[PDB]
């Protein structure tokens, strides 16, 4: 079956192009092909990026800037998604399609781009207690939420009374914000007797060799 | 030009479903509709093709003998048959116009999407969320700014919907990416950043909802 391949991520400067490649199997040739690119950003569903045949035969979706273009290599048997003038706009996955009697549609894997350059941002940290409605129901979770910070790599930690916790902790990995920053999440579960048995509780966010604490008391 | 799916959810393994999307704001008749494919972290999969007419389909091997892609013009629907359920099919499933044109004879590519239906595949029982206030320590409320929360917990089929205040609140709100806990069911949170001084002016209520239980809760949050 033919095969679109696009490497999984890739990352490029700031102000400089971008080349996104899209290698097809040796089943097709680029030169005769109809290339689609869509442009999906977390959240949202895929857009139509840029139609490329041949230099007189583009087509760029609405709303997409004039940076953007194509371009092929056919002793590669490679298309390409040209995008100067990088902005941190144009962190996306960028996805190529082609159509095949056999198989008519045909996706590329996509492409993460990363834009360098982006400042890093400390995490901001908020630290609940359990509910009171909680606690009537015998239960008390412990929530951290995690915002704003750059690059997308933390790691939590909960102490009770400074001790360590290890049981009822559930992480999330990060997640991309409108803004490119990233989010987390972190969870405590525990019974409403663990929790009024310790002085306080405290969340433990560690950035880059750097950490944030936030605490809360029964 | 409006593509408006419906019809996602939770089904056991084997088990049924039917998508629709129902399309607006041009010639249903005229255009090709694809239904399009993307597992959870995953890229896009095309799943099925109907021509204009409806009289000729196309579907991918993964799902050859399970769906049934159909078209009804005389109502602008398009709908996804999906009999015969597996885990694989877990996913975000949308819907596509493909252009009309009449070598780059026909380029035919996707014009406009759906929003997307998340379909789960899953022998797990649905179970609705309990929503928690998450009020804070009473020391931030005499800072500039105070974080309000509601908390959104153990609701096995994605996804959920939170709002603040039935829309009229947006400046200022995190929603954070659900966590799957051990227990097999997830758990989300959202927070809106405030001014100190409304939290003396307006209430807040957060606007919880989760179809596949038909959970809908609106939370007051009080300090
Ligand atoms: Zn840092
Ligand atoms: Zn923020
Ligand atoms: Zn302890």
């Amino acid at each position: 079956q033919p095969v679109l391949t696009q490497p999984p991520s890739l990352s490029a400067s700031p102000g400089a192009s971008a080349r996104l490649p899209c290698t097809l199997s040796s089943d097709l040739s680029v030169g005769s092909k109809n290339m689609y690119w869509y442009q999906q950003k977390p959240g949202s569903a895929p857009r139509l990026f840029l139609y490329y045949y041949s230099d007189s035969d583009k087509q760029l979706g609405p709303g997409v800037p004039n940076r953007v273009s194509g371009s092929k290599e056919t002793s590669s048997n490679t298309a390409f998604l040209l995008i100067s003038g990088l902005q941190p706009e144009d962190e996306a996955d960028y996805y190529c399609q082609v159509y095949d009697s056999s198989a008519n549609w045909v996706f590329g894997g996509g492409t993460r781009l990363t834009v360098l350059g982006q400042p890093k941002a400390a995490p901001s940290v908020t630290l609940f207690p359990p509910s009171s409605e909680e606690l009537q129901a015998n239960k008390a979770t412990l929530v951290c939420l995690i915002s704003d910070f750059y690059p997308g790599a933390v790691e939590v930690a909960w102490k009770a009374d400074g001790s360590a916790v290890n049981a009822g902790v559930e992480t999330t990995k990060p997640s991309k914000q409108s803004n490119n920053k990233y989010a987390a999440s972190s969870y405590l579960s525990l019974t409403s007797d663990q929790w009024k048995s310790h002085k306080s509780y405290s969340c433990q966010v560690t950035h880059e060799g750097s950490t944030v604490e936030k605490t809360v008391a029964p | 030009v409006q593509l408006v799916e419906s019809g996602g959810g939770l089904a056991k393994p084997g088990g049924s479903l039917r998508l629709s999307c129902a399309a607006s704001g041009f010639t249903f008749s005229d255009y090709y509709m694809d239904w399009v494919r993307q597992a959870p972290g995953k890229g896009l999969e095309w799943v099925s093709r109907i021509s204009n007419g409806g009289g000729s389909t196309w579907y991918a091997d993964s799902v050859k003998g399970r769906f049934t892609i159909s078209r009804e013009n005389a109502k602008n629907t398009l709908y996804l048959q999906m009999n015969s359920l597996r885990a694989e099919d877990t996913a975000v499933y949308y819907c596509a116009r493909e252009r009309y044109c009449s070598c780059y004879a026909g380029t035919k590519y996707f014009d406009y999407w759906g929003q997307g239906v998340l379909v789960t595949v899953s022998s797990a029982s649905t179970k609705g969320p309990s929503v928690f206030p998450l009020a804070p320590s009473s020391r931030s409320t005499s800072e500039s700014t105070a974080a309000l929360g509601c908390l959104v917990k153990d609701y096995f089929p994605e996804p959920v919907t939170v709002s603040w205040n039935s829309g009229s609140l947006t400046s200022g709100v995190h929603t954070f990416p659900a966590v799957l806990q051990s227990s097999g069911l997830y758990s989300l949170s959202s927070v809106v950043t405030v001014p100190s001084s409304s939290l003396g002016t307006q209430t807040y209520v957060c606007n919880v909802n989760h179809k596949p239980s038909n959970t809908k809760v609106d939370k007051r949050v009080e300090i």
